[PDB]
């Protein structure tokens, strides 16, 4: 028996029922509602009453874990919402408030039911103040397998990572049509909305991938990192990896030369455990990188300076990005690490137009308002406000730590003295420039200031990091009393 | 003593001092501060900028340097100038032992030429032929059929294989001899033809000399290598085949013959040209340490490196040719950089992502530690891979195993090709030839494929593997013990193949073709997250490597070659046929520079060839010099942005087309 999806298969596509199938347990799905009627009565909507009503929702089990989640359909009515869709809805992030679990939710809506008139108003409204009440209570994952169009985008956006899948998904807030109405310019669907635009230009989505059943296979991986609600603690998993486990690699990554690049990867990669690194928004702002891992069986949150892409300066989308990252992880009590390679700012008229004195202080606010433990390590350099941003050890840091040829100062060398000496005899750069950079381009003063707990060798990473999270296991950290905090939005 | 080598022979010296208690002390280019061989040593000295002239082959600071450690001695190592004269006199006006052999012998044999002279000296079995022109077709008949060989058509100005052919009857003689007169007639101004006797098939064999300052010469057991790519060998071995002792005593007595004639010290190596009719041919000897008596060591025990260092002291040998024999037989590979694949491209500069080496009864004499980089001015190498053995079969199976178990990650090898080639049952015949590769592969290189067992076994492991990782993320006792897995390798789903597991305990599962099917109980045992994974069902065992997966690919190394299986239950597998499978964009067109910058270096010519992972040019941009690479291309057609160019801004840098 396999009636009624012929129809869909053959359009190359899977249905609502198969997608939740595949992301949960084989035998641990239990349908909550499923005989329910939109009771409409208006455009000759009193026929083709419909028994699901076009959504699926569910309870079902992860990895021995619980969930709940829902489904939105394409075949009935186009997936469009109502009164009445959004009241199951409604009820699953209720539950899953009041027990500590998740939701994730795959979205396929067409738009909103015209025929209900301002009813599907309502239930945007209601889904909406639920996503804005829950967020920072219970993880919120949303995936994207088809069009998602008209005001049912921003609650995608509320969300905490947002996906989408490649060939069949696009997500806007107007179609193309209005806009061929008002500016005249024909542009498709995928070239307004699709994938790849939001992947790399508006920094929307988390990640992309290629079919449904790798959407499934690794949302279950990222689920097994999450913890299950805001008052429970972090998990642990058994595992055979070992924080005894020779890391000597580290010694050679860096180059002896200051004008060489490097791949941050060959210093992230081996103090973490094997094959446990999940990238998210891997090709957006690559200056950055950000994701988890696991460090002797525990989930940690990595975020890292990266050379290799444009000498790992600081910008605009790598600090919202890196924003966001960091106060995710502290919501629900994630221990942070971060390497640190910075030379500064990016320079540029279109910077400022674009307001960077905004968007670079969510970092620095991201970082000082976390309390979650902390351990940084600077590999090569950190110059002015870029080391005060990532980090540092004067915004409550934990531990901090320095590789033997680092560097911190108040800007380069050149910079420096240029304004120590204004009309000092010509030639002054041979003798001066070296000089300098010798006698304060080194981590021997920072360490004399005490900013840098201890300057090691690089083999030793590993054990450090795992000795002092294993330390750092309960610290109890608190703000003072605010209703809530003034982020520079 | 200092040594003059950086590779692993600088470290087995400094290795041979531990039995020998021998300070040693080791020199070092300033890119090579983290070599092994720095820190095995007890001390070390920098020798400037680490290019090849500057680094060891800058004789002015290595012999000036040679001022400070005290050592009476310094070993001369085997490449760089090792055995040189201008070397040889500046460390004879300082006054220190070379540790090595004389001049006279030196200059007198490593020469290009009057080496045909002290052939002749003694004559020695020298090339044969008729010893001058060949005016007419009735000379050159005759002349071969005085020896009745393959004629050896060769010019007598020509040289590197220019104006030969081989003729093996008389009309085969007169008309390459009118094709002959005719090329050289052209090409070389001499229409002088020479006939010798030329080779069936040529086996390379060569014999290993050693000898003293004082006496007690001793000749070593033979050695094969007969296998050559680019005029380079690979595989190599001491005790061949088509060995009788009727010749071999003679090739014994007559090296050590010809060693006390130029009153040769340190002994190189003899080398022989042998036909299946059992011939020798001493010349092209070599003056140089050869470093593939490790075979010889293993079929010996003969430490050619105490041995060479006590005759430096004008001492004689600790060992005669009456107690030499031999224990079996020993087989040596060598571990190249080189992608043969992808038609032998040089992968440089990468370090090792992590590398592991097979240590099982094994040998291995490397210099590229965990975390060690290779420069494209030096050589390629990575390792030397030699197992002792007794039997051909013995010996053999032991590296086939040793092969499997060596983890690189990092960078490309040629661990591939070693394992074909001793895997085809032409090298297990017995006998092989020197034009072997080529011979077996005409076209690139084709790597062999699987046979349907092997195929069902990689499955099987692949099965467990899954399993065993999946169990692993399960809480508590809330975790599962059977599936029914559906693998198929490839994009389209070629060959679904029904797969049970059952996991009876931590490393035992009960594999069969599904519910209600046989059962076999096999073993895997694999640490998660790890590359070695040893299965062993019955008496066959089996070594995979894991490289990664996405959940639903597993990428898994079966007899040194990657493989992508897909493994899934049966709605993944009934659902995966109704996924849209999407081509990527082919373009071959322009390439731009993603990122504004300066171009200070340019490596690649207009409107020439260009190869995947070729670097083209450097931008530098905030204080940082980047590398925009050659991804994949044939060729390019295009104008060059020239140095300094200060524009970028995405332009045009290079044109492919
Ligand atoms: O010396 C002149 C240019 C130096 C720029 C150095 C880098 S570029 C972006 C960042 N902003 C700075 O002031 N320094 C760094």
């Amino acid at each position: 028996p396999t009636a009624a999806e012929d129809l869909r298969h053959k359009k190359k596509r899977l249905t609502a029922m198969e997608r939740v199938q595949l992301f949960c347990d084989p035998g641990t799905f239990r349908e909550r509602d499923a005989l329910v009627e939109h009771e409409c009565h208006n455009f000759g909507m009193e026929k083709r009453k419909v028994p699901g009503d076009g959504f699926i929702t569910g309870t079902g089990k992860v990895f021995g874990r619980p969930v709940f989640l829902f489904s939105h359909d394409f075949t009935v009515f186009g997936g469009s919402l109502s009164r009445t869709n959004a009241a199951k809805v409604v009820r699953i992030m209720e539950e899953a408030a009041k027990i500590g679990v998740p939701v994730i939710g795959f979205n396929d809506s067409g738009g909103a039911r015209i025929h209900e008139g301002v009813d599907s108003l309502a239930g945007y409204a209601d889904i909406f103040l639920r996503n804005t009440l829950f967020s920072g209570v219970i993880p919120q994952i949303s995936v994207i397998m088809g069009p998602c169009a008209g005001g049912a985008v921003y609650s995608p956006a509320i969300t905490d990572f947002t996906f989408m899948v490649e060939t069949s998904s696009y997500m806007f807030v107007t179609g193309p049509e209005v806009v061929s109405a008002v500016g005249g310019k024909l542009v498709t669907k995928d070239e307004l909305g699709g994938p790849h635009v939001h992947a790399t230009k508006s920094g929307v989505s988390a990640g992309t991938f290629p079919n449904d059943i790798v959407a499934m296979a690794q949302l279950r991986r990222l689920y097994s990192y999450l913890p299950l609600s805001n008052r429970d603690p972090v998990p642990v998993l058994p595992t055979a990896d070992e924080r005894y486990r020779d890391v000597s690699s580290l010694n050679t990554v860096v180059p002896t030369e200051v004008k060489e690049a490097y791949d941050m990867r060959d210093v992230i990669y081996p103090v973490i455990d094997h094959d446990s690194f999940f990238e998210i928004q891997p090709q957006f702002a690559k200056n950055i990188i950000c994701g988890f891992a696991r460090v002797e069986g525990r989930s940690v949150c990595i975020i890292a300076n990266q050379p290799k892409v444009q000498a790992g300066v600081l910008d605009i989308d790598s600090s919202v990005k890196g924003a966001r990252m960091v106060r995710f992880a502290d919501a629900f009590n994630i221990p942070i690490i971060t390497f640190v390679d910075v030379p500064g700012f990016l320079p540029g008229v279109q910077q400022e137009y674009g307001g960077i004195i905004r968007h670079g202080a969510k970092l620095l606010y991201a970082y000082a308002e976390a309390t979650v433990p902390k351990v940084t390590i600077i590999t090569r350099k950190a110059y002015g406000g870029a080391y005060d941003v990532m980090s540092s050890k004067h915004l409550r840091g934990d531990s901090n730590y320095a590789w033997p040829h680092a560097e911190i100062a108040v800007m380069g060398a050149a910079g420096a003295c240029k304004l120590l000496y204004s009309k000092e005899t010509a030639e002054q750069q041979a003798q001066r420039i070296a000089d300098y950079e010798k006698t304060f381009c080194t981590p021997l003063s920072a360490a004399r200031k005490g900013f840098v707990d201890a300057v090691i060798d690089p083999s030793e990473t590993r054990m450090r990091v795992c000795e002092d999270l294993e330390r750092l296991a309960r610290k109890q950290l608190q703000n003072p009393w605010k209703k809530h905090g003034n982020i520079p939005l | 003593v200092l040594v003059a080598n950086r590779g692993e022979i600088a470290c087995r010296v400094m290795a041979t001092c531990r039995r020998l208690g021998i300070k040693t002390v080791a020199v070092y280019s300033t890119a090579d501060e983290q070599a092994k061989h720095v820190k095995v040593a007890d001390e070390s000295v920098c020798i400037g900028p680490p290019a090849s002239v500057e680094s060891y082959l800058c004789i002015d600071k290595i012999v000036d340097a040679c001022k400070k450690t005290g050592a009476q001695a310094v070993h001369p190592g085997y490449g760089f100038l090792s055995e040189n004269g201008e070397f040889q006199s500046a460390l004879q006006k300082n006054n220190i032992v070379f540790v090595g052999p004389d001049a006279h012998s030196i200059e007198s044999m490593g020469d290009k030429i009057e080496s045909k002279r002290l052939a002749q000296r003694a004559g020695v079995t020298c090339i044969p032929g008729f010893i001058g022109e060949v005016k007419t077709h009735e000379d050159l008949l005759r002349f071969a059929r005085e020896i009745g060989y393959p004629v050896m058509i060769k010019a007598s100005g020509g040289g590197g294989g220019k104006g030969m052919r081989v003729a093996y009857n008389d009309t085969q003689c007169v008309e390459y001899y009118d094709m002959c007169r005719e090329e050289a007639k052209a090409a070389f101004h001499s229409d002088k033809m020479l006939v010798e006797r030329f080779i069936d098939h040529p086996r390379h064999i060569e014999i290993q000399v050693i000898a003293d300052r004082r006496g007690n010469t001793v000749y070593l057991p033979e050695r094969e290598c007969s296998i050559q790519r680019r005029n380079q060998k690979v595989i190599e071995e001491a005790p061949s085949v088509l060995l009788d002792a009727t010749t071999r005593k003679a090739m014994g007595e007559e090296a050590v013959a010809m060693a006390r004639a130029v009153q040769y010290v340190s002994a190189g190596t003899v080398e022989n040209v042998v036909n299946p009719q059992k011939q020798f041919y001493f010349l092209e000897m070599n003056t140089r340490l050869q470093v593939e008596h490790p075979i010889t060591e293993e079929i010996t025990g003969v430490d050619l490196v105490e041995q060479m260092l006590r005759a430096a002291a004008d001492l004689p040998l600790s060992i005669t040719q009456d107690d030499i024999t031999i224990n079996g037989h020993a087989t040596e590979c060598r571990v190249y950089a080189e992608d043969p694949m992808k038609n032998y491209f040089p992968s440089i500069g990468r370090l090792t992502m992590y590398q592991e080496p097979t240590g099982a009864g094994v040998r291995c004499d490397s210099g590229i530690i965990e975390g060690s980089q290779i420069s494209v001015y030096y050589d390629p190498l990575i390792c030397k891979l030699s197992t002792w053995g007794r039997d051909r079969a013995e010996c053999i199976g032991r590296m086939e195993k040793a092969l499997d178990e060596y983890v690189i990650r990092g960078l490309r090898h040629n661990i591939c090709l070693l394992r074909d080639v001793v895997t085809e049952p032409r090298y297990r015949s017995g006998s092989i030839t020197t034009n072997y590769l080529q011979e077996q592969y005409p076209n690139g290189f084709k790597k062999a494929e699987l046979t349907a067992e092997e195929m069902q076994l990689m499955y099987e492991v692949a099965a467990c593997v899954h399993l065993k990782r999946e169990r692993l993320h399960y809480t508590q006792g809330t975790a599962p013990s059977e599936r029914q897995l559906y693998l198929s390798v490839g994009a389209g789903q070629e060959g679904e193949t029904p797969v049970y597991v059952r996991y009876l305990d931590d490393s035992h599962f009960e594999i069969g073709a599904s519910k209600h099917g046989p059962f076999r109980k096999m073993e895997v045992v694999w640490k998660a997250s790890y590359p070695i994974i040893r299965v062993k069902d019955g008496e066959a065992e089996t070594v995979l490597q894991f490289w990664g997966t996405n959940e639903v690919t597993y990428g898994m190394q079966m007899r040194g070659t990657t493989f992508d299986v897909n493994v899934m239950s049966d709605l993944q597998s009934t659902l995966a046929h109704f996924v849209p499978i999407t081509e990527a964009t082919t373009n071959t067109k322009q390439i731009l520079s993603p990122m504004p910058g300066v171009i200070v270096a340019i490596k690649v010519q207009p409107g020439q060839m260009v190869v995947a992972g070729e670097e083209l040019l450097t931008l530098e941009a905030m204080k940082m010099r980047n590398k925009i690479h050659a991804q994949a291309d044939g060729k390019v057609k295009e104008v060059k942005v020239k140095l300094g160019a200060t524009v970028e801004d995405n332009e045009v840098l290079v044109e492919l087309e």
